RNA sequence: AACCUGGUUGAUCUUGCCAGUAGUCAUAUGCUUGUCUCAAAGAUUAAGCCAUGCAAGUGAAAGUAUAUAUAUAUAUAUGUAGAAACUGCGAACGGCUCAUUAAAACAGUUAUAGUCUACUUGACAUUUAUAAGGAUAACUACGGAAAAGCUGUAGCUAAUACUUGCAUUAUCCUUUUGGAUAAGUAUUUGUUAGAAGGAAUUAUAACAAAGAAGUAACACGUAAAGUGUGUAUCAAUCGAGUUUCUGACCUAUCAGCUUUUGAUGUUAGGGUAUUGGCCUAACAUGGCUAUGACGGGUAACGGGGAAUUAGAGUUCGAUUCCGGAGAGGGAGCCUGAGAAAUAGCUACCACAUCUAAGGAAGGCAGCAGGCGCGUAAAUUACCCAAUUCUAAAGAAGAGAGGUAGUGACAAGAAAUA
RNA sequence: UUCAAAGAAUCAUUCUUUUUAAAAUCCGGAUUUGUUACUUUGAGUAAAUUAGAGUGUUCAAAGCAAACAGUUAAAGCAUUGUGUUUGAAUACUAUAGCAUGGAAUAACAAAAUUGAACAAGCU
RNA sequence: CCGCCCGUCGCUCCUACCGAUUGAAAGAUAUGAUGAAUUGUUUGGACAAGAAAAAUUUUUUCUGGAAAAACCGUAAAUCCUAUCUUUUAAAGGAAGGAGAAGUCGUAACAAGGUUUCCGUAGGUGAACCUGCGGAAGGAUCAU
């Protein structure tokens, strides 16, 4: 007939799932949600391929059943729920938090994470739409949109979002030297404070990110997720810290063990 | 003469009866021209003056033709690399573009176009900003790399 | 039947290589006439209905110098930039001349200041006022009756209302 | 491993072909073959034809059970199952093949300020009620037809099927209390006013008119008061359609093409989910072309890639992924968020099966399997365990998928001392 | 059609710093100046294949795993309980498009039967 | 040099060409004719639910509605041409290649016994001959 594609194929998955191309002819095809296919994850590869609570599917459906997995605190009992960039996963049993964030390389770890701290989460503003009585509505790279935003937020920039209730706590505006996360091309993981921005008329509007190794990178706007004032960042981020090194680098590291 | 047409040729847009011609200002630093904002001709398809927002690409392109209505054709002269002879060679394409008569365009002028919808069955393009330049054999046959 | 099917530019037969698939659909015209009011329902897309009016009579209509309207049958259709077969055929329009039955807007003033929110101040052409006084006054179709299923529109005026005029000179 | 030898002569040096030479995820076939691993395999010929079987269903709190069974607690109460069917969701995915198709498709690159978008997510609503209206299935009885996934009648009865249909907020005065004015979500028209975006006829706000659909007459018993099902608009998402630019093989023994039959444009419309000669009418006379138009050919689906190369390149790419297309041939529809669907339907053509001759159904380029064609290609196997999908979503299904079987397609290791 | 010049390091050469005109901009000091080709950096791209890092699948073709400590506990870290370290890099993804540093080489644009720059005056 | 060899003429084999035959065949478009099915609209009105009267029947109005029909519009298919493409037959004709020590000459290679060769025209069993103007690839780098 022709409409939508259901299957994934598992060469055809994106490669940050790190699937095997052994080991199934299929993958498991976010259901459609809050995020992006290609920049999100599905809860089964989570509880499958990188805590390994489960080693099948099976596994992994059997534990949603049991209402303790909730992804940012309300359950989710779907398997292929795609979680994506930022959010706190709570394993109810273990009493373990994670929070989703990604590697120096493009992989999303689990990251762990305190009681106090999981209770917010970062968000950041795509569209600010004005909707029926001139009430402005912030969306999100959650898929989420959040009303009565305040009016200070502007289209790129993060907002810190309770969980418990959904309101917002504060806001980080987009600005010349703003803790910056990195979330698409080669330099993923990164994390810098922000040099300079292009602002192209037509076009993708470029931005350079410092390092804390003082090391350079463009970026598009697009795929970048404010994460900081210039001095501290308002999440954990992982071990790395978003140095990204380089080969050489790394290499030596890896021997100096 | 400007009701030429069977129908009435407004301005949608205009708001002629309330309020304190209507023109708009295309962006990309195109500056909208004095015949646009003065100087009564209605085109639903004017970049500046009608309904029409350009968006997606803009080419430079130097024009072969008026000969149509309010529409203009452009051939784009470039060079297609091949990679055994490591070299190039001319080629080109004849973009159709709608015009708009606040621009009097004679052959051979240099245009700059803006994308837009589809206009027409190929016109999908209309003329921002035109230069003026001068041509001696035939328009056809001046290659400007561009 | 919205698609290919067509040369090239060039003057290339496009040799088909693909049906005809259902998102290129021409579905065909209502000829929505005069009469009492009658209007089919078609499934358009994702079950975004449209509202194919065959017959009309009583669509709203404007006059934009006050920027009021009102209901009002239309007593007859009298051009139609696009073929005179329509008009003959008494065919409704999306930039149709038609007649209003066009008391209602008399009325209207009559109410509001003096006989034939406020901006008054403008006070009336002498052709629309010469109009009025035998009832019935010509007006656009702005809704494309087929696809909305109304017939509203709005009052001619002043330099449009000339030409509209010009164009129906009757001469010979 | 950036490689060359033999062949014109009586001998010689060239040119020059022929021959050898190696490789081929490149087929065949000949002889031969003890292990193990891995594993292509009816593409090439005939997008030829097909016997039989199977390949899409679905119910573990949560629409509808006096078919029915059954267990407790005192003839009732709860319950627990439940064939059947109605309803819902799915069947538009997957799988197959590669016939078409040479600026088409496809690849990258835009665009959608020109749109649609079910499920999923998040926001979140507007002009008799201690509970409304029929009428329908399964079923009972009576039937018919050789036969078919045939259905007739009469009688019932449900539903989350179908159909009705019950304060508060914003603007002004007083000290949180008491009055005044309003009060439709999309959508459409007219009139204006104008936190983004490079750019707005954008969001939005007001006025004048219309105006769908909706805002629980539903089902569980849950959590630390919750859930399921449904629902208007918005946004997200899974996408889709269009669309910009650039990019393709052979042929000039194809040079002029396109235009009454929309060719090129303008206007107005119709149509579309939206743009558009997409279609109609009216008006222009355009548009493409030696930088190869238009034809013709392709033993052409495109690309990611494959082989072979020192480096260039040359050939291949039916075939693991993405895209396109097609389900014998065209064409046409219904349903639906999504089909111009083919294990949907209508029709014709071409094949063809049963028939009691009245009619009836049928479409392997799903999986096996068979005939044919051929140089040329495997089992009518076992299973849902893994990978996934669908469902009323652990618990069911799945020839999707996997596991074996055949297998000297290839690939790797390795006896015969 | 702006050629050049001078200073410091190194083993005649290499890499670096500084200035030598004119116009606009900023509180005597300090900082912008044709277009495109070309080139450099990026950005953004599916993986599978390819190159390539790691990893004794017994080797290898592979695969994307693994390694480590123990006749069953130490050690760590957690406030009796909890294994730990990790890996699944990187590059390739045109000839076009996107932004980008550019001094050379190329084009083209600017330029006299006359072309524009200022100071004054008048509208 | 008793070398080499050229062409006709026979004979056998194979290849492709021309070929009357409106040759044939399949396929492809293009036109036209008829035109199944069918979206849409229009007409219809078997009937199923209301309203009007009498004691279940009568007459009239409003709703939804099947068949059937008409008109556009998609438009299969069949037939007729036309054109094109592709294989394919054919008496005869006329080439080519191969073969066999066959016939007739001696064209060329030596000043090859008329130097050769070119273009052109006519000739002739056949190689070839001849005319005209060229060339040396001449048998002359020379008075
Ligand atoms: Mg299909
Ligand atoms: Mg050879
Ligand atoms: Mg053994
Ligand atoms: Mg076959
Ligand atoms: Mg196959
Ligand atoms: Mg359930
Ligand atoms: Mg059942
Ligand atoms: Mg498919
Ligand atoms: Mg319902
Ligand atoms: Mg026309
Ligand atoms: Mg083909
Ligand atoms: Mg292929
Ligand atoms: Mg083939
Ligand atoms: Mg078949
Ligand atoms: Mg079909
Ligand atoms: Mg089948
Ligand atoms: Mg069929
Ligand atoms: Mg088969
Ligand atoms: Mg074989
Ligand atoms: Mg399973
Ligand atoms: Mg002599
Ligand atoms: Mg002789
Ligand atoms: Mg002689
Ligand atoms: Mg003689
Ligand atoms: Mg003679």
């Amino acid at each position: 007939g022709k409409g939508i594609k259901k299957h994934l194929k598992r060469v055809n998955a994106p490669s940050h799932w790190m699937l095997n191309k052994m080991g199934g002819q299929y993958a498991p095809k976010t259901s459609s949600g809050p995020h992006k296919l290609l920049e999100s994850i599905p809860l089964v590869i989570l509880l499958r391929n990188r805590l390994k609570y489960a080693l099948t599917f099976d596994e992994v459906k059997m534990i949603l059943i049991q209402k303790i997995v909730k992804v940012d605190n309300k359950v989710r009992t779907d398997c292929t729920f795609p979680v994506g960039l930022m959010d706190v996963i709570h394993i109810t049993k273990s009493n373990e938090y994670f929070r989703l964030l990604y590697d120096i390389k493009g992989r999303f770890v689990p990251h762990r994470i305190t009681n106090e701290e999981s209770k917010y989460k970062l968000c950041k503003v795509k569209k600010i739409l004005l909707r029926k009585g001139r009430l402005s509505i912030a969306v999100t790279h959650d898929g989420r949109s959040i009303p009565y935003i305040h009016p200070d937020v502007k289209v790129n920039d993060t907002v810190r979002l309770d969980l418990e209730t959904g309101k917002v706590l504060e806001h980080l505006k987009f600005q010349v030297g703003s803790l910056v996360m990195v979330t698409a091309g080669h330099s993923v993981g990164r994390v810098g404070v922000i040099s300079s921005i292009d602002k192209n008329m037509g076009t993708y509007d470029i931005i350079h990110v410092k390092d804390s190794r003082n090391k350079v990178f463009a970026t598009r706007l697009s795929n970048v997720f404010v994460i900081g004032d210039n001095t501290k960042p308002y999440i954990s981020l992982p071990r790395e810290k978003g140095i990204k090194l380089d080969i050489i680098e790394e290499r030596r590291n890896r021997l100096k063990a | 003469d400007v009701q030429h047409e069977r129908a009435y040729q407004k301005q949608e847009g205009a708001s002629f009866f309330n309020s304190k011609r209507y023109w708009k200002k295309v962006g990309l630093g195109f500056a909208t021209p004095k015949e646009a904002k003065e100087g009564v001709y209605v085109d639903k398809k004017c970049p500046f003056t009608g309904n029409v927002s350009i968006r997606g690409r803009i080419l430079k392109g130097m024009v072969i033709s008026n000969k149509m209505k309010r529409t203009i054709i452009i051939r784009r002269n470039y060079l297609h690399y091949v990679k055994k002879y490591n070299r190039f060679e001319k080629r080109h394409k004849n973009i159709p573009c709608h015009c708009s008569p606040c621009f009097d365009v004679k052959e051979g002028d240099i245009v700059t176009v803006g994308q837009c919808r589809p206009l027409s069955k190929t016109v999908r393009f209309n003329v921002l900003h035109v230069e003026k330049h001068q041509i001696f054999g035939s328009a056809r046959k001046q290659f400007v790399l561009f | 039947r919205d698609g290919r099917h067509k040369l090239r530019l060039t003057g290339g037969k496009k040799k088909i290589h693909k049906k005809k698939r259902k998102y290129e659909l021409g579905r065909p015209p209502s000829n929505t006439k005069l009469g009492s009011r009658q209007v089919h329902v078609v499934r358009g897309r994702g079950r975004n209905y449209k509202y194919r009016a065959i017959k009309l009579d009583s669509g709203s209509f404007s006059w934009p110098t006050f920027g009021i309207s009102k209901n009002t049958r239309i007593i007859d259709v009298v051009y139609n930039a696009s073929n005179n077969e329509l008009v003959r055929t008494k065919t409704l329009v999306k930039n149709c001349i038609v007649v209003i039955d066009s008391h209602p807007f008399t009325t209207w003033y009559e109410n509001t200041f003096g006989t034939t929110k406020i901006g008054k101040s403008k006070n009336i052409d002498p052709l629309l006022l010469e109009q009025f006084k035998q009832g019935r006054v010509l007006a656009c179709i702005s809704s494309r009756p087929g696809q909305c299923g109304k017939a509203d529109g709005y009052i001619i005026e002043g330099d449009e209302l000339l030409f509209y005029k010009r164009k129906m000179d009757k001469r010979n």
